[PDB]
């Protein structure tokens, strides 16, 4: 229960800031763009630097226009809006939000370790216990968000972002929406998607419990459970609830997949009654203490290494597009909360 | 292998998240 007091204390402060959100809290001139660090389906991210504190930073650039032709407006309201309020230590900082006439702008703490994927992708596979720190520590995050009435819908490992630490960091809530009941957009990853969500039958938190799993299982046999060239091709799999694991994986880890791989509701670990439970109290999870996780006290068995303030160098090369500012305030009324 | 498959797919880069 010093979870079920914790939490408490949790959403009391998340119900706050959720009410009385942050908006403008600076400008860009107060910082230099460095370089792309990567990319995502509505924007950039670019490293920045913060002049006067000459402190660094990720920043979320996104262009008013593109997020209206693409429909994320609900979608990008919901991410600042959300993301100023939450306060978790594997979910990213946001520290400024602020617009301009053409984008839109969240400044988040830089996390230099690179993507968790380019890692993943170097290295291979990981060793069950590489993977269960790493699980571990989302199986808390969902733990905190959940208990917000919060949805996560996009983890992956291109989302998951390796701290000076080691230690995992949140990034991107562009699909977390706050709901209680029922949901029914079509996003996410192809990859990581829930049957319920491609079947278009209205979904709930038990989606980032499936993604969860899918997560594991990407992280220890080097592939996901459902891949071909086409989405199509990864969607059919994916209702077929037909999942082959790697001679390799335990007993523990097949029974911990096959729970959360789960096409069904009414079964699936993370949704019954016992709840996360059912996932923390698992075997495969025996090994864990949850406390020292959460207090980051926990032996990082990988630590990125990161040259200097500033450092790029766990991070692909970007192709770099100008951000210009129109001398015409664009999609205003549609914007007014950011 | 499997992992051979997955290697010589066409999805093995950075995913997109998908809008619709
Ligand atoms: N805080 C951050 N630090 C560094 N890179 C980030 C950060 N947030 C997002 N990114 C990058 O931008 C992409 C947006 O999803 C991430 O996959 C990652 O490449």
């Amino acid at each position: 229960e010093s979870v079920k007091e914790f939490l408490a204390k949790a959403k009391e402060d998340f119900l706050k800031k959720w009410e009385t959100p942050s908006q403008n809290t600076a400008q860009l001139d107060q910082f230099d763009r460095i370089k792309t660090l990567g990319t995502g389906s509505f924007g950039r991210v670019m490293l920045v630097k913060h002049k006067e504190s000459g402190n660094h930073y990720a920043m979320k650039i996104l262009d008013k226009q593109k997020v209206v032709k693409l429909k994320q407006i609900e979608h990008t309201l919901n991410e600042k809006r959300i993301l100023q309020a939450v306060n978790f230590p594997f979910l990213v900082k946001l520290e400024f939000s602020f617009k301009d006439n053409s984008n839109l702008y969240m400044v988040m703490e830089y996390v230099a370790g690179g993507e968790m994927f380019s890692h993943l992708r170097r290295i291979g596979r990981f060793s069950e216990p590489h993977a269960r720190f790493y699980a571990a520590q989302i199986v808390l995050t969902f733990e905190y968000l959940h208990s917000l009435d919060l949805i996560y819908r996009d983890l992956k490992p291109e989302n998951l972002l390796i701290d000076q630490q080691g230690y995992i960091q949140v990034t991107d809530f562009g699909f977390a929406k706050r709901v209680k009941g029922r949901t029914w957009t079509l996003c996410g990853t192809p990859e990581y998607l829930a049957p319920e969500i491609i079947l278009s039958k209205g979904y709930n938190k038990a989606v980032d419990w499936w993604a969860l799993g899918v997560l594991i299982y990407e992280m220890a046999a080097g592939y996901p459970p459902f891949f071909a060239d086409q989405p199509i091709q990864i969607y059919e799999k994916i209702v077929s609830g037909k999942v082959r694991f790697p001679s390799h994986f335990s007993s523990d880890l097949k029974d911990l997949l096959r729970n959360l791989l789960q096409v069904d509701l009414t079964k699936r670990f993370g949704n019954l009654k016992n709840g996360v439970n059912d996932i923390k109290n698992h075997k495969w999870f025996a090994t864990t203490d949850w406390i020292a996780i959460y207090q980051r006290k926990v032996e990082a068995p990988f630590i990125p290494k990161f040259k200097g303030p500033g450092d790029t160098s766990n991070f692909d090369d970007y192709e770099e597009e100008e951000i210009r500012v129109s001398i015409n305030e664009k999609c205003g009324k549609e914007f007014t909360e950011f | 292998t499997t992992y051979a498959d997955f290697i010589a797919s066409g999805r093995t880069g950075r995913r997109n998240a998908i809008h619709d």
